[PDB]
């Protein structure tokens, strides 16, 4: 009768018909990536074809349901999904020209090499080589040549190919009711419809200015010691008032700090903990780590794996003549299929990751009740988050007693609690301004108040200013600087590093809370603590049903990101870290150059 | 008195879909419901409505009937008096005075493959005991459509994928019913 009812039986057929498909599709990929064959890779080709022509058909008829007749809310996310024109908005041939752009960019990034001078004949790759020398060399003139030569070589090659990619995406936008490409990303984050939650997408660029401008008193206080530390490694090349040249922080593009921990250890007499031996006396094996990582999610009241997760999953490299990939990932097979694939070691950095991989597969059985069509996180940045916090608990010095790895005779003294922090500040603090320059800058470009003669001459000014570093070889415009990394190459959204970083500490601070912890929040755990599983699993059988704003308000009671809880977690660094520049500088300043 | 043929329609080489079910007809037997106990751990469930699970050997009926199908494990619970679901609606339905048991068990390594159907979409619930078995397209606006796939007109039977590989609740499993008919009458089942 009404228009309801028959847009209701259009997504009965639908989930029961696409679940069928969506699971032979999922099983052809499962056997290559377990049995590397040119035949097998003929299944994938074959099956996903059919899945991708599923959704093209279906979606077709799904538009002649209009969206300003329906009231029940439920049904309007799912049509909305399903309305989404996509890139197919565009012409026969420039849909054709924007696909070629594409895959250039990804074959130029994963085949660039350089030819060292003086040695015209062997030349150096970077997934091999470029790194191994900005990851383990202390030569200042051996790091720029890396440095320079492959932003001269690839970067140059990707200029004028970035240029179409901005304009041939920004009209797919604009046909698509927004105004920029930058508005396209921006809407993962946008709620409409229900009162008192209600979140505009460019209430996204607002926020995360508000919350940054409350990091940059921890992040100069690091800045400042780092760069004293980093004096005595090269003799006169930092000055003790300006910035950090762009080719000495330990990677090639400064997206972590990592690396640095050898040249910048605080107590280098004091060695960090390591259990490795403890485990391979101990006879541990691969079964042993995906055992015990299972029992800390039952403890917390989360229910515990299935009969075929055990029967079908790969937890070992299958050697002899079997190949296959090795990377650890977490698949939703469908149909109530959950595996693990993952070339386990008997290491301590695998017993953390199992901890990490097995915290995706509990979140997809939340939802596995939902519709299809609502079956992931609240957005992009909450399925990471919750195998992150996991991670945490689990390296706790506390936890690895209770688990016989560590112990009990291990006395924990205030300088190896300064070393642990230092090391996490240089990869979780070290990234947030350069994650949040890099998105500013693509988001500027898109709107287009950076003209495309003063790409990279706002490139290097924000440098400067937000993350304070500098470059040590003027780069004129016919570079491209930031098209080096494989996000910005190869069509990825950056902001939800930022948004990971700050969600996964506004859940630890609430689940600890609930776990009634006392002292420091970088030692709670949340190991036999049944009423932070229950407030967790609120959020995690939601999907993507309701907003997001609500989803949060389960779990910390608040409606908007803070960034409070994060300087919580670092406090006792930022006291250790003001008694060290009493006699030194804090800041930096812009007018300083290595070039001149 | 000969035997009853529990035994020959208690374990077939091929069971039917839900939307076909048969009929085999008991009669003119005496019976012996042990056999169903001693392999009381295979069976999934094991529910009687209006007579008691335990000392009903001793009964005597005026009629008992059969109905045997294959419907998924996330289904099974739909299979009472009383309920809507969609079995309840358009493939199977019981009376709300039914008086009978029902068992289910677990044949995943024997009925795992694509074969086996069910109706989705009809005008109406069904009467019960009531037997459906069209190919008839279906519509959400009128009476009979021409042409499936094309707006507003669907087909209504859908296909069970079954793997090995997949969960408890997507597996096949084999549905007997019992009904037990006591009003006054000769006695047939004994
Ligand atoms: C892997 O693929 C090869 C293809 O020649 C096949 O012979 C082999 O049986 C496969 N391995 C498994 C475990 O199925
Ligand atoms: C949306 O429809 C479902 C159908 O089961 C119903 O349960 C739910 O209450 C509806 N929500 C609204 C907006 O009323
Ligand atoms: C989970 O643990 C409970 C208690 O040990 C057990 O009864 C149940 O069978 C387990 N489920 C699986 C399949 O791990
Ligand atoms: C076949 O099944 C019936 C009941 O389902 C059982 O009594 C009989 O013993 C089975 N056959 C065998 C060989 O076990
Ligand atoms: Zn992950």
């Amino acid at each position: 009768s009404t228009i309801e009812e028959q847009a209701k039986t259009f997504l009965d057929k639908f989930n029961h018909e696409a679940e069928d498909l969506f699971y032979q599709s999922s099983l052809a990929s499962w056997n290559y990536n377990t049995n590397i064959t040119e035949e097998n890779v003929q299944n994938m080709n074959n099956a996903g074809d059919k899945w991708s022509a599923f959704l093209k058909e279906q979606s077709t008829l799904a538009q002649m349901y209009p969206l300003q007749e329906i009231q029940n809310l439920t049904v309007k996310l799912q049509l909305q999904a399903l309305q989404q024109n996509g890139s197919s908005v565009l012409s026969e041939d420039k849909s054709k020209r924007l696909n070629t752009i594409l895959n250039t960019m990804s074959t130029i990034y994963s085949t660039g090499k350089v030819c060292n001078p003086d040695n015209p004949q062997e030349c150096l790759l970077l997934e091999p080589g470029l790194n191994e020398i900005m990851a383990n060399s202390l030569d200042y003139n051996e790091r720029l040549w890396a440095w320079e030569s492959w932003r001269s070589e690839v970067g140059k090659q990707l200029r004028p190919l970035y240029e179409e990619y901005v304009v041939l995406k920004n009209e797919m936008a604009r046909a698509n009711h927004y105004e920029d490409y930058g508005d396209y990303w921006r809407g993962d984050y946008e709620v409409n419809g229900v009162d008192g939650y209600d979140y505009s997408r460019g209430q996204l660029i607002e926020d995360v200015e508000h919350t940054f401008e409350e990091i940059k008193p921890l992040y100069e206080h690091l800045h400042a010691y780092v760069r004293a530390k980093l004096m005595n490694a090269y003799p006169s090349y930092i000055s003790p008032i300006g910035c950090l040249p762009a080719h000495l922080l330990g990677d090639m593009w400064g997206r972590f700090w990592t690396n640095l921990y050898s040249l910048t250890v605080p107590f280098g007499q004091k060695p960090n903990i390591d259990v490795t031996d403890a485990m391979v006396d101990q006879a541990w094996d691969a079964q042993r780590i995906f055992k015990e990582a299972e029992k800390f999610f039952v403890s917390v009241g989360l229910p515990n794996m299935t009969q075929g997760f055990w029967e079908n999953s790969m937890l070992t490299d299958p050697g002899n003549v079997q190949k296959a990939v090795c990377h650890p990932t977490a698949w939703d097979l469908g149909k109530g299929d959950f595996r693990i694939l993952m070339c386990t070691k008997v290491t301590m950095d695998d017993f953390l990751t199992a901890h990490h991989e097995m915290g995706h597969i509990q979140y997809d059985m939340a939802y596995a009740a939902q519709p299809f069509l609502l079956r992931n996180g609240a957005n992009e940045g909450f399925h990471e988050a919750v195998g992150e916090i996991m991670s945490l608990s689990a390296a706790t010095p506390k936890h690895l007693k209770s688990i016989g790895l560590l112990s009990p005779d291990f006395q924990e003294d205030n300088e190896t609690e300064i070393n642990f922090l230092l090391k996490q500040a240089l990869t979780i603090v070290g990234t947030l301004p350069f994650t949040y320059m890099l998105e500013k800058w693509r988001w500027m470009v898109f709107k287009g108040e950076i003209p495309k003669d003063q790409w990279m001459k706002k490139w290097w000014e924000m440098k400067r200013e937000i993350v304070g570093v500098v470059e040590p070889v003027p780069h004129d415009e016919t570079y491209c600087d930031p098209a080096s990394l494989f996000h910005v190459s190869n069509d990825y959204s950056f902001i939800r590093y930022y948004t990971r970083t700050l969600y996964q500490f506004q859940f630890q601070e609430a689940l600890c809370q609930a776990a009634k912890h006392e002292g420091p929040l970088h030692k709670c755990d949340i190991s036999n603590s049944t009423e932070a599983g229950q407030k967790l699993f609120n959020m995690l059988r939601l999907g993507k049903s309701e907003p997001w704003t609500l989803a949060l308000e389960n779990v910390v009671g608040a409606k908007n990101m803070n960034v409070r809880p994060l300087l919580n977690y670092f406090e006792p660094l930022f006291t250790w870290l003001k008694d060290q520049n009493k006699n030194s500088f804090v800041g930096w300043s812009t007018d300083w150059s290595p070039y001149a | 008195t000969n035997i009853c043929p529990f035994d020959q329609v208690f374990n077939k080489t091929q069971f039917p879909s839900v939307y076909a079910w048969e009929r085999v007809r008991i009669s003119d037997c005496v019976s012996d419901y042990t056999v169903l106990y001693n392999s009381s751990a295979s069976f999934s469930t094991f529910k009687c409505y209006g007579v008691s699970p335990t000392k009903l050997n001793d009964l005597c009926f005026s009629g008992v009937y059969a109905d045997y199908f294959v419907v998924k494990g996330d289904h099974v619970h739909q299979i009472a008096p009383g309920q809507t679901g969609v079995i309840a609606d358009y493939n199977y339905k019981l009376p709300s005075e039914f008086v009978g048991c029902i068992l289910a068990w677990n044949t995943r390594t024997i009925d795992s493959k694509r074969g086996f159907y069910y109706r989705l979409f009809r005008h109406g619930n069904i009467r019960p005991y009531e037997r459906d078995t069209s190919n008839v397209p279906y519509n959400a606006a009128g009476g009979t459509c021409n042409q499936p796939g094309t707006h507003n007109c669907y087909e209504p039977l859908q296909d069970y994928g079954f793997t090995s590989t997949s969960g408890v609740g997507y597996q096949p499993f084999r549905v007997v019913v019992l009904s037990f008919e006591l009003l006054n009458a000769p006695a047939t089942v004994c």
